[PDB]
């Protein structure tokens, strides 16, 4: 189960920092989570579907 | 004030009381016919003020009385409204002795000085309990509506209305026994478990000549909301609201025409004159303000 | 006898009673004229609504007399 | 209150809405005649008096 964990507290970070900006760098994201742009990329892909 | 007429307008008519046509609708009794008879209630403004004030007057308590007025065709005419010297608790109220002394007292002095109008209802007053009608009034309603025919049940909330700045008047009228005929359900809970048994009225307010005469230099400070008025600005959820019943109209009536288009039309000419105005008050603030020092 | 009985909305009630006999029976011929319960019914006269323990022989009715009535009224 | 476009660098705190802004400046305008003309009566309450009588005439 610590794959469900990792994912839902990097999911709420996510939520929390991109809450106030209108047209924010994913790099941006990528060093503020500290992971690399795919995995910000696919993790954004699945929150937004 | 000037270029137009000063003698007996098209709006006092409305209170002249005529004794033989009312005499000759009481001998009618066009209401036992078509049970859906009644759905219009015409208050002039100073029963509505009279108890909207009488409501409020009695603080967290309930409080009740009578109206007088008249009917004419398919609208009730509610002219005055006189208190009652009741002692109600916080919930319920009995008018147990002193109150039908006082009506039947109130109603011969009146009649001595000149009203020629006879008692057309009752109303009582919730002290911040919604405007519905309640076990108790829903049986009283029907006690008076089985006998003294021409009856409405007014129900008023004073805490509500101080607080939210609007009336709530409610005209209500009960069936009889055994007549059983995303959307919110608030159409079925913000009445009782009665939901049923009682229909509700449409609620009008008419004043007379010398009434909008005397209330036009009611105060001389209004006009600064007028000039920034700001129309088409605070009822544009009012505008949207009624294109959508405009549309559910349309869709009824076209599909009974496959005089229901009446009522569709009077509703888009109201809404699209509303609009109007707002356009022509905003072209004359533009003609009166930015077009000078051009 | 041609005793009037008028509610406040203008409906007329002839009734026959002689005045010795006991509101009871002005009661009951409002009853089998129109139907109103005996609970919820209020008689007034001169003002004041008559009390049912008082016989109509010593009172101030010698014909002429209209009653005013009323029906009992509750709210919630 | 605001947002923060990234790229330009650019934080909003608040916009106006032009209409909004024409009623409310209606309404300082009237404050200021009104204000004005209360000063000019207490400044000189004969002459405003009698300014006054001869306008409603």
């Amino acid at each position: 189960h610590i794959e469900e964990l990792l994912r839902n507290i990097r999911t709420q970070v996510l939520i929390k920092l991109i809450k106030p900006y209108t047209r924010i760098h994913i790099p941006f994201i990528s060093k503020e989570l500290n992971i690399d742009v795919a995995d910000v990329e696919s993790l954004l892909v699945q929150c937004i579907l | 004030l000037a270029n137009n007429m000063q003698e007996a307008q098209s709006i006092d008519e409305i209170y002249k009381y005529d004794k033989k046509q009312q005499q000759e609708i009481l001998a009618a009794k066009p209401w036992t016919k078509d049970h859906h008879y009644f759905k219009y209630c015409k208050i002039s403004a100073l029963a509505l003020l009279k108890m909207v004030m009488h409501a409020r007057s009695g603080g967290n308590l309930a409080v009740m009385g009578l109206m007088l007025g008249k009917v004419d065709g398919e609208t009730m005419i509610i002219m005055d409204s006189f208190a009652l010297p009741v002692e109600g608790t916080e919930t319920r109220v009995n008018a147990q002795a002193a109150a039908y002394e006082y009506m039947a007292a109130y109603i011969e002095n009146a009649k001595q000085v000149g009203r020629l109008e006879n008692a057309i209802g009752w109303y009582h007053s919730h002290p911040g309990y919604g405007c519905w009608l309640s076990g108790i009034n829903v049986s009283t309603q029907m006690l008076n509506q089985q006998f003294q025919e021409p009856f409405v049940a007014v129900v008023i909330d004073p805490t509500r209305t101080i607080s939210a700045g609007k009336v709530n008047l409610g005209a209500f009228r009960t069936y009889p026994k055994g007549y059983k005929p995303t959307i919110p359900l608030n159409k079925i809970e913000d009445f009782g478990v009665h939901c049923k048994q009682y229909y509700a009225l449409e609620v009008s307010y008419f004043k007379s000549s010398l009434d909008r005469k005397l209330l036009e230099l009611l105060w001389n400070k209004y006009w600064v909301n007028t000039l920034s008025s700001s129309s088409l600005l605070t009822n544009a959820d009012y505008t949207t609201g009624q294109v959508f019943d405009l549309s559910e109209k349309l869709e009824q009536s076209e599909a009974q025409l496959g005089d229901k288009l009446a009522k569709a039309t009077r509703d888009s000419c109201k809404t699209t004159i509303e609009a109007i105005h707002g356009l022509m008050s905003q072209v004359i603030k533009d003609k009166l303000f930015n077009q000078i020092n051009i | 006898m041609l005793i009037k009985v008028k509610t406040l909305t203008g409906k007329e009630i002839e009734i026959d009673i002689e005045p010795t006999d006991k509101v009871e029976r002005i009661k009951e011929r409002v009853e089998e004229k129109e139907g109103i319960p005996p609970q919820q019914q209020r008689l007034i006269y001169s003002g004041k609504q008559m009390n049912d323990e008082k016989t109509a022989a010593d009172y101030k009715i010698l014909g002429g007399s209209v009653l005013h009535l009323v029906l009992a009224l509750r709210g919630g | 209150n605001g947002f923060i476009d990234q790229i330009d660098g650019i934080v909003h705190f608040e916009t106006r809405e032009a209409l909004p802004t024409w009623d409310k400046q209606i309404q300082s305008l009237c404050f200021q005649v009104n204000n004005l003309l209360e000063k000019i009566s207490q400044t000189a309450p004969e002459w405003t008096a009698q300014a006054m009588e001869a306008q409603m005439a």
